[PDB]
C-alpha cells in the first residue's frame, strides 16, 4: 500500500518546501515529488492529510493553508481541505494558530497534490508541527 | 536537480562471476530507486523498483540493495546473456533522472578470429567507387588491429570499422573494416590485402586478393 | 473496500444535509444514506471524520459539532467525536472557528453515522470546509 | 489488521491513564498496553492519532501542550498559551494524526502539559493508531 | 423518496436476442443502482450491485451499465431460461425504492396444443357438482382460445382458465379450462365437448366425451 | 496486576468428550486473551489468541469464545493426544499474566489404593536418622489423605509426599509418603502407623508395624 509523509525544510524559513528524505519523513510504494508536489502513483482512494503551526508578536495578519489539486481546466487548482484565520494589531501577547484537516478523496494515476500557504514567514518548521501526508485505501 | 553517479563506467566478467555495481546520488533520496537493463537496440528492462524490490519475471540472480543514498545492484551469477548497460535512476523528485549506465561486458577464454576478404562488385565498379571488405569472425577480446595494404603499401585514412556485440551464446565478437577508394586508384593496384592483429594469434594473419 | 465522503448541501442554510452525489462527495462499496444518517455496510473497523468551519461578525453563542452512532437505547445517541467554541458578544472584528476530528471505531453493520451540529447558521457550507465521511480499515 | 483507541480514565483527573477495555475503546490484531504506553505490535505503515480538550475559568501565564511521543522523540505536537485577564472561561482544543513507519515493539505514548485542565470524556480525548 | 422508473414495462423477444432494460432515477444517485431477477412464485435473486458489478454466479450475457441518472442492464443473448421479471433497484437511500418491474417473455416458433378431456369423477358427483376439465398442452403462443359445447349448445359464463408460465426449456405454455354446473344440469346432456382454438392448428379441434 | 483465575484446576474426561475449560479476568480485558496447550518436559504450544482466533495449524476441535472477562477454551470430541495442560493468558496488558493452568487427566473408575508400610533399614540408623514410607498403590481418583500416627500420637509437619502421573496403562495414581525423624525419638517409640483415606476405601485403611 502506497503512503507518503512530508515535511518542511527548515533551511527556508520564506519558503514551504516538501521532503521525504529524513527521519519521520518518507514515500512508500510509489509516490514521488515533482516541483513540490505529491504525485499520486495509481488511481484509488486517499486519505489526504496536513498539518500547519503559525506564531508571532497596521493591518490585519492573514493566515491561510490549503491542500490542492492540480487540474487541466480554470482555476488550475481546486480545493480539497482549506483553512483560515486572521490575526489581528493590538495583541499584547504573543500569539500562535494551528490547522489541522485531512478527508478521503478519489484520485487518478499522475495527479497532483500541493498545499498553498498564506503567512509563510510565520510557520513554525518542524517534523511534527508541519506536514502533508497521504495513503492509499 | 538530482544526479545519480554510477560506477564503474564499465566492467567485466567471467560467466558464474558475481558482480556489483554502485550507484551514489546526490540527496538523500528515500529509498526510491530504480534499476533497468538495455541491451543495444531495444528498450530498458525494469529489473528493480524501490531499492530492492525485484519487478515480476525478473530471474532472481537480479537483486538490489541500499538505502539512502549509496544503491547497488547485484548479480550473484553472471549468465552470458546478461551484457548489457545496466541505469540505475532516481524515482523519488522529477524529473526521473537516470545514470549514465554501466557497460557490463562478459570475460571469455581468448578467442583467434577467422578472416575473409571480399573483393568489389562488379555492379559497384560501374559507380566510379570500390569498396572492399574485410570481416573477423567470432573472436575475442574485442580488441583488434585491422591494416590495409595494397601492393604492400600500406592504406591510412579510407577505411572504417564497426563491430557486432557480443554473442548471447559464445560472447564473441566480429569486425568489418571497410577500405574504400576510387574505381581509378583500384585499377592502378592489383594486390588487396588484409592483416589481422589479435591475442588470439601468435603471428598476425593476412588474407588477400588479386583482380 | 467501504468508503464514503459526506458534503452539506449550500441549498439549505438552515439545516446541515449530507449529500454523496456530486463532486468531491462518494458512496464506495455498500455505503447508503438513511435519513441524514450514514449506514455502515458490513461489521468492521472504521476510520471516522468530520469538519465543520463556523463565522460571524447580548448574549455569548455557543458552536459545538459531534459524530454520533444511533443507539436503541437512551438517549438513543452516543458520542463519537466532540468539539465546541463558546464565541463571545464584544469583538470589533469578524471571527471565525473551525473544528475537526477523526478515530477508528469498532461498527456492525446496519450501525447508522450521524452528527448533531449547534450553530447551524454559521455553517461555511463549502467541500472543502464542512464534510463527514468514514472508511473501512 | 491491527487498530486501537484509547481513552482517558476520569476517575484520576491528576493523570490521564489510557485504556481500550470499555466501549468505544479497543485493541484489535494485536496491540496492547505496557505502562501507558501502546505497543506496536508489528513492524510497518501506522496512522496515529490524538486529540484533547483543555478548559478552564479565569498571575503567570499557563502552558498547555499534548505530543504524541515514540518511547523521546515527538511525532505529533501542539501548544497553547492561556494568559491571566481573561473576563470569561475559555477552552481549547487540540487535535492531530498522521502516517509513521514504526518497528515491532516501539511504544507509543503521550505528554501532556495542563493536565489538571484537561476535558475527560470518550469523545473528547483519546489517542489511537491503525496499521495500514 | 427516490423514485425509479423502469422501462419498457414488458417485452418479447427471441433466443439469441440483445435486450436492453433502461431504468431512471428521479435523482443522482452515483453508481448506486442494483438490478434483480424473479421468476414467478420464486424469491429474487441479485444480478447487479454497483451499477456495473455483477454479483457471484450470475452468467456473463447478464451486464449492467450506467451512472449518475441512467442505467441500463443488457443481456446479449437471450435464453429460454431467461424470462422473468427483471427489477432495478436504487442503493443509495432509504428506503431502497425498486423500480415497478420489467416482464421477459421469450419468443418461440409456434407449437400446436394437444388437447385432453377429463370427465367429473363419480366421487365429485355424489357431492352434486359436476367439474369438467379441459387440457390444452405444450402450445405456443399463449393466444388459444376454448369453446365449452353442451351437445352442440355452446356455454357462456360458467368456465374458469388458467395458463402455466413459459417452461424453462421449450418456453411452450399450457391451458386448463374448468367448465363447472350443478349435477341438476349434467344429468341433463349427454355429449361434453371441447372445443381449441390456435395458431398451430390449421382447423378447430374439439375432444369430447359421451356421459 | 491484573489475574487470571482458569477453572476448574483440573477435569476428568474421557476420548470423544466435549470439554470447557473456563478463564475468568480480574479486569475487563477486551478480547486480548490467549490459549496455551503444555504436556509436560515440553514447552507451551500457541492454540489460540484474540480470544477466538486459531493459531496455524491447530486442529478444528479447538476454539475460544468469551469477551469483557468471562472466556472459554472448549475441545469439541477430546483425542487421545490431548490429554495436556491448558493456559489461558491475557494479552492486554504488560506482564502478560498467564492463568494456573487447568489438567485435563483421564477418566477411568474408582480404584480403592492398596496400601503397603516400609520400616527404616537398619544401614539408615547408622546415620542417626529414620525415614519411615508409606506406599499408596494404585488407585483412582487422585484426591488420597495420608495420617502419621506414632503410639496413635498423630504427627503434622515431618512429612513429605509424592506423586506419580496417571500409569500409562490402568490410569491410576500411585502416592509415597516419608515420615522422617531422628533416630532418637525412633527409639522412644514402638508403634508407627499409616493411616489411609480414599473414595474407594469405605472405611480408612491403616497399616502399621512394631521395631
Amino acid at each position: 500500500k502506497p503512503a507518503a509523509h512530508l515535511i518542511g525544510d527548515p533551511s527556508k524559513q520564506n519558503s514551504l518546501l516538501w521532503r521525504a528524505n529524513t527521519d519521520r519523513a518518507f514515500l512508500q510504494d510509489g509516490f514521488s515529488l515533482s516541483n513540490n508536489s505529491l504525485l499520486v502513483p495509481t488511481s484509488g482512494i486517499y486519505f489526504v492529510y496536513s498539518q500547519v503551526v503559525f506564531s508571532g508578536k497596521s493591518s490585519p495578519l492573514y493566515l491561510a493553508h490549503e491542500v490542492q489539486l492540480f487540474s487541466s481546466q480554470y482555476p488550475f487548482h481546486v480545493p480539497l481541505l482549506s483553512s483560515q484565520k486572521m490575526v489581528y494589531p493590538g495583541l499584547q501577547e504573543p500569539w500562535l494558530h494551528s490547522m489541522y484537516h485531512g478527508a478521503a478523496f478519489q484520485l487518478t494515476q499522475g495527479d497532483q497534490l500541493s498545499t498553498h500557504t498564506d503567512g509563510i514567514p510565520h510557520l513554525v518548521l518542524s517534523p511534527s508541527t508541519v506536514f502533508f501526508g497521504a495513503f492509499a485505501l | 536537480d538530482i544526479q545519480m553517479t554510477q560506477s564503474p563506467s564499465s566492467l567485466s566478467a567471467s560467466v558464474g562471476d558475481r558482480v556489483t555495481i554502485t550507484c551514489r546520488a546526490s540527496q538523500a533520496v528515500s529509498s526510491a530507486v530504480a534499476w533497468y537493463q538495455q541491451k543495444p537496440g531495444k528498450a530498458p528492462k525494469l529489473l528493480i523498483y524501490s531499492a530492492s524490490h525485484r519487478y515480476t519475471g525478473v530471474p532472481s540472480r537480479f537483486s538490489g540493495s541500499g538505502s539512502g543514498t549509496d544503491f547497488t545492484l547485484t548479480i550473484s551469477s553472471l549468465q552470458p546473456e546478461d551484457f548489457a548497460t545496466y541505469y540505475c535512476q532516481e524515482s523519488y523528485s522529477t524529473p526521473w533522472t537516470f545514470g549514465q549506465g554501466t557497460k557490463v561486458e562478459i570475460k571469455r577464454t581468448v578467442a583467434a578470429p577467422s578472416v575473409f576478404i571480399f573483393p568489389p562488385s562488379d555492379e559497384q565498379l560501374k559507380s566510379g567507387t570500390a569498396s572492399v571488405v574485410c570481416l573477423l569472425n567470432n573472436f575475442y577480446p574485442r580488441e583488434a588491429k585491422v591494416q590495409w595494404k595494397v601492393d604492400n603499401a600500406l592504406q591510412s585514412g579510407n577505411s572504417q570499422e564497426s563491430v557486432t556485440e557480443q554473442d548471447s551464446k559464445d560472447s564473441t565478437y566480429s569486425l568489418s573494416s571497410t577500405l574504400t577508394l576510387s574505381k581509378a586508384d583500384y585499377e592502378k593496384h592489383k594486390v588487396y590485402a588484409c592483416e589481422v592483429t589479435h591475442q588470439g594469434l601468435s603471428s598476425p594473419v593476412t588474407k588477400s586478393f588479386n583482380r
